[PDB]
RNA sequence: GCUAAACCUAGCCCCAAACCCCACCUUACUACCAGACAACCUUAGCCAAACCAUUUACAUAAAGUAUAGGCGAUA
RNA sequence: GCUACCUAAGAACAGCUAAAAGAGCACACCCGUCUAUGUAGCAAAAUAGUGGGAAGAUUUAUAGGUAGAGGCGACAAACCUA
RNA sequence: CCUCCGCAUAAGCCUGCGUCAGAUACUGACAAUUAACAGCCCAAUAUCUACAAUCAACCAACAAGUCAUUAUUACCCUCACUGUCAACCCAACACAGGCAUGCUCAUAAGGAAAGGUUAAAAAAAGUAAAAGGAACUCGGCAAAUCUUACCCC
């Protein structure tokens, strides 16, 4: 069954006049008239091309003739790629072992009360209320507005701890930063072109979480495969690409080391919004891409086990739910399916608050639920603060 | 210029120059209170505010700071002895704010 | 129907007209690691940060200066929080709307079925400061309320329309950037970025070389008056309940390179004819001429960074409530 | 009129496509079919009725995974988002088809009969006689056209010569080349037959305008007509 | 319902009123976001001369002799411009005398005319 | 300066302002192209001043001082334009032989009337221009009857005119 | 109840009785020709 | 004595002779972008036949003749 | 451009009872049961009161389509510019 | 004293109670509505786009739903044009009718039912009514009250 009906397809040109078929005679067409007349033969106009180059009326060369066209197809993962298999697919692509729950090294940074922010609960409640209710003149602010706002306000609340931790002056929060990283898995050329959310960038690299013994122990772990779904599904297959590992910044840039990738799913519409598993997969892939770009910049484009593993954190969020990830890249030898494997600690579906009531729900003139968050969970913000404080 | 075909410009072509300008304008007394730096003109309908700016700055050496235009609709209500409407011509009005105070 | 007053306005000499609409008197003047960080922000937005898409001049403002100003505000707030405890708890807003609706003067309806009837002159300011800092404790008055200044407020001899200024009828909003329920209700500083239409180069081409300071000054007067009036009306004052204490705010308005600093003190919400018939008060706006933070950026180096301008920004951020 | 069919899309995709109702009007603008008009707005989900469509650069039997089974507004039977290799596609879901199931699509006609498993697509020659099939093709590679409604199941009766005999849900018999593919089992939503509209409003939602109020006399055609079952429809 | 009144941009819904103009020649184009790109070369540049020292006032003295009208013709222009050189070089390749085979390659092509006024 | 839009301050209010004679075409033909170019702007400034005077006189409900000089200026500008056009036409005829500056062609419109279609400037060829191809430059057979009817209407009008002329002439002859 | 059958709208006016529509079909071309022959000051709407 | 009354030429009728700057098909009177779309095909009916149904007109002389025709109206 | 039906993409539906309702009371809104007036009228079908529906098969703005040997019709031989 | 309204946008109309002078909300002349609001857009070739909305969180569904890009190639060097008035439109009228939307939910906005007099009939609208309470009438029509039960379709 061919898609596209004839009545919609482009109309076939009318049959040529028999005068053209007749060999020895030159047909009389209305070309000399410079306009159509039904009683003359239809001219055969030679193909036309404007002599000069004109943007806004420019036609690109056919795809195969593009300089970067390559028979080998590179599968690109970008900000708007939604993996079908989610976390399994991301782990297979990045050659990663998953550990449920954040590492003790980061989790313990908030156990000590000194790192605890003053009036954490009240401040986080105020942040939530400002993001969801007080943000704009609109009665019910949309996600496209309260997701970036909530993330930024939480980051500012954490940054308020510069008093306790002067080391937090060595980090900045860059926006519109884009990184690119390419690598091979089972002879599949995979690229990640990560853009979108904010990048917390430090002047110093993050300390390694896992020990060399754990890194070696990763050898025995075997990548969970999935059949018949290929790992490439949902990745943009592209035959016109440029294999380049770009960290997003010119050499010599201060604050070079990525420290957190704050990814936000601010789409108003549920279908346009990533599922939690797909968002976690995106976090995995972007953290891996940034770490791999760092590794390629530092230790060169060599497929080898990293002697100094690169650590990248990431926080995916939808404005209410958060997902926390700490990715340790300890090998650029991705092609082989066996050997030491990168490893990611993940904490999934940590919901800051169960729900927010922008208007007071009234039943029979009785306020049942007051305006404000319900089911607030300060544990999620403790994890957020732990990630922010890690490295300081 | 007006009532003349403008030579079509293609990208990278020469500058469009008019040598014997066809636009004639009138400096008119404003009908309402206006700022001290504002001058009111009645303009041919085909003249843009950019055209008026260049016209004033080139022919009269008047430093123009800002230009605004509006198309005043001439009344078509009046009727002759044959009950046929007499059309008062529409005209463009330009407000020019002088520069350098 | 009300005049929509635009802070960032192409109208010529709009500063005087805004002074009249606000009953504001304008006064010239004011009542190492930071340098490294400012240069870092400039170079991040100009040289270091790789851009996938080519940047066109008409979007250079939005895609370079706006992130640059955001980075400046955020990093400077973080760095000066130790020296300004109130700045730690402050709320930083990016492009949050600021609405102020007020009445100033009266007009006799010129034409129509309502001809000859007295109608108030309503104005609405809808600003979107690029950044702004809101606090829960009000700043200290820059000058005592009832501060008599000999300078006289400019008077407009024609209709407000003649300054390009058009009327509409839409929601009347009085908004400080967050709803009234937000504890952080007072203003600290507003960072404004001038739009591309108001480029210094464009004004020079348009023969508005005199109007660069006018643009900065008008933006400051309008935006700061709207912000302070919104704060006062959040506190409950209005034309018939004029403010019992001055409402202070600060602003820095930049084109990306040139910065100008303004301090505004709202002493009067009694702007209507009835409440202003015998009102000696008048709002005050201190302003400084625009100065270039840097001369030029060549690849990896910023030439002629202005430590004085950076210190002006730092001092504004270091201002604290009493 | 300027009626242009909305069915202009040329590339298969999973996204619901924005349809345009006709109201029973032909392209000339005149009513061609009565009782059609209005109803809830719908989006078309491109169904791949050619179940054995090996992916580009691939060939031979292949498996797929059922991501989900979804209600389809445009069809009595529900659909399934079946994904294989590096592609996804909508198909017609069979009765006991759950998310996570594995569906095999093969073109191999083995000497013996394949063990029929509900949901998989095999050439008719590969099925045991008497199996319940659906989404049958008139010709090899034409694409499924028969037994596509909810709960409909054809029967594989005979496999004489290189041909297969199919009892359609209307009980008519159909001869097709055994190479043509057909999925095993009965179509999903088997209980569609027992759906109660309840209110005229629900018919209007579905998009069926009320019948004409004019009274018609019933002619000779009206009486119950008992006929011998029609002969086999052959496609060989 | 009015057919005898001229169709102008002041009549019709918002789309009509925006679309129709008043004869002003275009100055540029529209890009994404309705942003207007103005092309400098499309803006007519008034070539105003230097009037300093010019001795021709707008009016002419009434004490001026009256002369018969002799509209310039191609023959007259040829005689007054080309004929002398032709005679000299005949006594002693028309491009040398002034003829231009093709208007193409000129800034000011006489036909099709490509200059204003 | 804006003062150039108004007559001399001494002339302001004068009932009559004496003016010379309008430039004649023959007089202008002696002037160089640069001289004509400068005189065009001299006359343009004078014309702007006189139009301003006319409008202000209408506003003040007073007669315009010496209204004839506006007509003189318009005549001078028309003569200058005619001289420049004559020179341009002569040069065009010499260099190309074309008697019209704008390309055009005799074409039959959709109504069967022969018109002089003046070509427009396009960036794409006519066979590709969509709007041009929509425009029709041929009359179908059904237009012949209306062509005949219009011809006969014109003939009737002409016959009425000529017969009336003859009647009037005969009446005049009888009267004298 | 009746009388106000004319609900003016310039879009409908021009799309129903406009010059382009009249020239679209030969019948409308003949309508314009009839108006021209009669001498109507307004050939189209 | 008020409404009013008149008025002669504006033109027209029939013949002869004679053949008769710019804008505009898009929403016409709209400076400036890839078209493809192109016309031809018996007149009918009223009416007459006292209905209606086949049928019923569209220089001179031969001549209303030969012929046609519900062999009749008529042609 | 009314009206019958349809197509595209929009909009409106307070409050109360109930609870996911071609649910009840009842605004806006749609309609037009009964009465009075009007009958060259305010109106070539209206006014006042009264009344039916008013989250739906609802109402409605915009643009488009179907044309008379026809269209459209929850058939009233309805409606298709009084 | 009234307030159905009113103010704006849309649509429609097109200068249609602004000034001056003449007449007798008319005629002639003069003036006016200034863009930020709105309209007027988008370089190609492929390639993406299962997961409604409903405070979107539980639940709950059916009628199954308005909202998304990437890859490469081109490309900045330059804020035009048009609507902006009114007491307004469709109904032959300064027509008690028709007329979408946002706010105001009775108004800060908008308006005047009485030309003057008398207080006859008949007529219209309304209010009050002794005792009775459908005896009126085709019928409880209308009005007043808030009110049961049984039948056809
Ligand atoms: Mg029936
Ligand atoms: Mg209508
Ligand atoms: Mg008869
Ligand atoms: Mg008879
Ligand atoms: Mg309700
Ligand atoms: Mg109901
Ligand atoms: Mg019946
Ligand atoms: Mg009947
Ligand atoms: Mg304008
Ligand atoms: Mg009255
Ligand atoms: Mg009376
Ligand atoms: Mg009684
Ligand atoms: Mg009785
Ligand atoms: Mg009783
Ligand atoms: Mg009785
Ligand atoms: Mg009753």
């Amino acid at each position: 069954y061919e898609w596209g009906v004839r009545s919609t397809r482009k109309s076939e040109p009318p049959p040529l006049d028999r005068v053209y078929e007749i060999p020895g005679l030159e047909p009389i067409t209305f070309a000399g008239k410079m306009h159509f007349v039904p009683w003359l033969a239809r001219p055969i106009f030679p193909p036309w091309d404007r002599g000069y180059k004109d943007p806004r009326f420019y036609r690109s060369p056919p795809l195969h003739e593009h300089p970067l066209y390559k028979d080998q197809a590179c599968y690109i993962f970008h900000h708007r790629c939604r993996l079908l298999e989610g976390v399994k697919q991301a782990l297979w692509l990045t050659k990663t072992k998953l550990i449920e729950g954040l590492p003790e090294k980061v989790l313990s940074l908030v156990d000590d009360p000194r790192n605890h922010i003053e009036n954490q609960d009240e401040c986080v409640l105020n942040v939530i209320s400002h993001a969801r209710l007080w943000q704009t003149t609109e009665e019910i602010p949309k996600r496209e507005t309260y997701c970036p706002v909530i993330v930024d306000n939480l980051i500012q609340l954490c940054k308020s701890q510069i008093l306790k931790h002067p080391s937090l002056a060595r980090r900045i929060c860059v926006q519109n930063s884009t990184f690119s990283a390419t690598w091979n898995r089972e002879s599949l050329l995979l690229q990640v072109r990560g853009s979108g959310g904010a990048r917390l960038s430090t002047k110093d690299p993050l300390p390694t979480i896992a020990s060399r013994e754990e890194i070696e122990a990763t050898k025995n772990h075997v990548l969970e495969t999935f059949y018949p779904i290929s790992p490439i599904i949902d990745l943009h297959e592209c035959n016109i690409y440029d294999v380049k590992n770009d960290t997003g910044f010119q050499e010599g840039y201060p604050y070079p080391y990525p420290h957190t990738l704050y990814l936000l799913d601010k789409a108003n519409l549920r279908p346009h919004r990533l599922q939690p598993d797909q968002l976690r997969a995106k976090m995995i892939l972007f953290a891996f891409g940034s770490a791999l770009a760092q590794a390629r910049l530092l230790y060169g484009n060599d497929a080898k086990v990293l002697e100094q593993p690169v650590v990248v954190q990431s926080v995916g969020t939808d404005g209410r739910v958060f997902h926390f990830l700490v990715f340790q890249l300890n090998t650029t030898d991705l092609d082989c399916n066996e050997g030491v494997k990168n490893l990611a600690w993940v904490d999934s579906d940590q919901l800051l608050y169960q729900h927010f009531w922008c208007l007071p729900v009234i039943k029979k003139r009785v306020v049942v639920e007051p305006v404000g968050p319900v089911g607030f969970k300060p544990e999620t913000f403790r994890k957020f603060l732990a990630l922010y404080l890690h490295g300081a | 210029a007006r009532n003349v075909v403008y030579p079509l410009y293609r990208l990278g072509g020469p500058q469009l120059r008019v040598f014997r300008t066809n636009f004639f304008i009138q400096l008119v007394r404003p009908g309402v209170a206006q700022p001290e730096d504002t001058v009111q003109f009645r303009i041919p309908m085909e003249m843009t505010r950019v055209d008026l700016r260049n016209y004033l700055e080139g022919i009269y050496n008047v430093p123009v700071a800002a230009v605004r235009t509006r198309v005043q609709h001439g009344s078509n209500k009046r009727r002759d002895h044959r009950n046929v409407r007499i059309k008062k011509p529409d005209y463009k009005v330009a407000y020019v704010q002088l520069a350098h105070g | 129907m009300k005049y929509m007053v635009y802070p960032q306005t192409f109208a010529l000499n709009a500063d005087r007209w805004y002074q009249y609409f606000t009953k504001t008197v304008f006064l010239s003047g004011l009542p190492a690691a930071l340098r490294a960080v400012a240069c870092d922000c400039l170079l991040q937005e100009h040289f270091y940060l790789r851009r996938r898409r080519r940047v066109h001049r008409y979007e250079e403002s939005e895609v370079i200066s706006l992130p640059f100003l955001d980075q400046l505000v955020s990093t400077l707030v973080g760095l000066l929080s130790p020296h300004n405890p109130a700045l730690a708890a402050a709320a930083l807003d990016y492009r949050c709307p600021v609405h102020f609706y007020w009445v100033r003067g009266e007009e006799i309806i010129p034409r129509g079925h309502r001809r000859g009837r007295i109608d108030d002159l309503r104005y609405q300011i809808d600003d979107k400061p690029n950044n702004q800092i809101r606090i829960s404790k009000q700043l200290a008055e820059f000058v005592p309320l009832d501060y008599s200044v000999p300078i006289e407020i400019p008077t407009i001899k024609c209709k407000p329309d003649k300054l390009p200024l058009f009327k509409r009828q839409y929601e009347n909003h009085i908004f400080v950037g967050s709803k009234t329920a937000d504890p952080c209700c007072y203003g600290h500083t507003q960072f404004h970025l001038l739009p591309d239409k108001l480029r210094r180069e464009r004004l020079l081409r348009q023969n508005c070389a005199d109007q660069i300071e006018v643009v900065f000054r008008a933006n400051a007067i309008a935006s700061l008056f709207a912000w302070t009036g919104a704060q006062a009306m959040y506190q409950g004052f209005w034309s018939e309940a004029d403010v019992t204490r001055p409402f202070v705010s600060q602003a820095v308005i930049t084109d990306g390179k040139y910065f100008s600093f303004f301090c505004y003190q709202l002493n009067t919400l009694a702007l209507t004819t009835q409440a202003d018939q015998n009102n000696p008060r008048k709002n005050i706006c201190w302003g400084t001429q625009s100065k270039p933070l840097y001369e030029t950026i060549e690849d990896n180096d910023v030439k002629g960074f202005n430590d004085d301008v950076l210190l002006q920004i730092v001092h504004f951020l270091l201002n604290r409530p009493k | 009129a300027n009626f242009v069919s909305w069915k202009s899309r040329t590339k298969y995709t999973i996204t619901p496509v924005k349809m345009r109702k006709s109201g029973g009007r032909d392209h000339t603008g005149r009513i061609r079919v009565h009782g059609i008009g209005g109803g809830h707005k719908q989006r078309y989900r491109m169904i791949d009725f050619l179940r054995f469509r090996p992916e580009e650069t691939k060939s031979g039997p292949f498996e797929e995974k059922v991501i989900q089974v979804r209600y389809d507004p445009c069809r009595s039977a529900d659909i399934a988002l079946v994904a294989g290799g590096s592609r996804k596609r909508w198909i017609i879901a069979t009765e006991n088809m759950q998310a996570g199931d594995t569906i095999l699509n093969s073109n191999h006609i083995g000497r013996m009969a394949v063990a029929a498993r509900e949901g998989d697509a095999h050439p008719l020659g590969a099925l045991p006689v008497g199996t319940l099939i659906n989404n049958v093709e008139s010709e090899p590679g034409r694409g499924a056209q028969y037994i596509r409604a909810a709960g409909t199941c054809g029967v594989l009766l005979r496999k004489v010569n290189g041909t297969a005999i199919i009892q359609l849900p209307s009980k008519r018999q159909m001869q097709v080349l055994e190479t043509c593919v057909a999925t095993v089992g009965r179509v999903s939503n088997v209980d569609h037959n027992k759906r109660v509209i309840g209110k005229a409003g629900r018919n209007r939602w579905l998009g069926k305008r009320p019948n004409s109020g004019r009274w018609h006399r019933k002619g000779g055609w009206a009486g119950r007509k008992i006929r011998p079952l029609p002969p086999m429809k052959s496609y060989v | 319902a009015d057919r005898m009144s001229k169709w102008t941009s002041k009549r019709g819904p918002r789309s009509f009123r925006g679309r129709k103009g008043r004869g002003a020649k275009g100055i540029g184009f529209l890009t994404s976001g309705w942003r207007f790109v103005q092309i400098k070369e499309m803006v007519p540049e008034f070539v105003v001369p230097d009037l300093t020292g010019f001795k021709l006032k707008p009016y002419v003295s009434y004490l001026a002799p009256e002369s018969e009208e002799t509209p310039l013709t191609a023959a007259q222009l040829f005689s007054e411009a080309v004929a002398p050189a032709i005679e000299k070089d005949f006594k002693d390749n028309l491009e040398k005398y002034g003829f231009e085979p093709t208007q193409e390659g000129k800034l000011f092509q006489l036909y099709p005319r490509n200059f204003l006024r | 300066g804006l003062e150039e839009f108004f007559d001399d301050p001494k002339n302001w209010g004068q009932e009559k302002v004496k003016s010379g004679a309008a430039w004649t075409c023959q007089q202008l033909r002696n002037k160089s192209n640069e001289d004509l170019h400068k005189l065009w702007y001299v006359l343009l400034k004078e014309r702007n001043m006189l139009l301003t005077l006319e409008q202000e006189a209408k506003r003040q409900r007073l007669p315009m001082p010496s209204p004839e000089r506006l007509d003189k200026v318009v005549d001078s500008m028309d003569a200058l334009d005619k001289v420049v056009q004559e020179r341009e036409d002569a040069l065009r005829l010499l260099q190309t032989g074309q008697e019209r500056a704008r390309p055009g062609a005799w074409r039959r419109d959709i109504f069967g009337r022969i018109i002089w279609h003046k070509f427009k400037q396009w960036v794409i060829p006519w066979h590709l221009n969509k709007r041009y191809n929509r425009k029709r430059f041929f009359a179908l057979p059904y237009v012949d009857h209306f062509l005949r009817l219009e011809r006969e209407k014109r003939a009737r009008i002409k016959a009425r005119k000529e017969n009336l002329e003859r009647k009037k002439a005969k009446i005049l002859l009888k009267k004298f | 109840a009746r009388g106000n059958e004319y609900q003016p709208s310039n879009i409908k006016r021009k799309n129903k009785h406009g010059w382009v529509r009249r020239l679209s079909t030969p019948a409308g071309v003949q309508v314009i020709l009839r108006r021209m022959l009669k001498g109507r000051k307004s050939l189209s709407h």
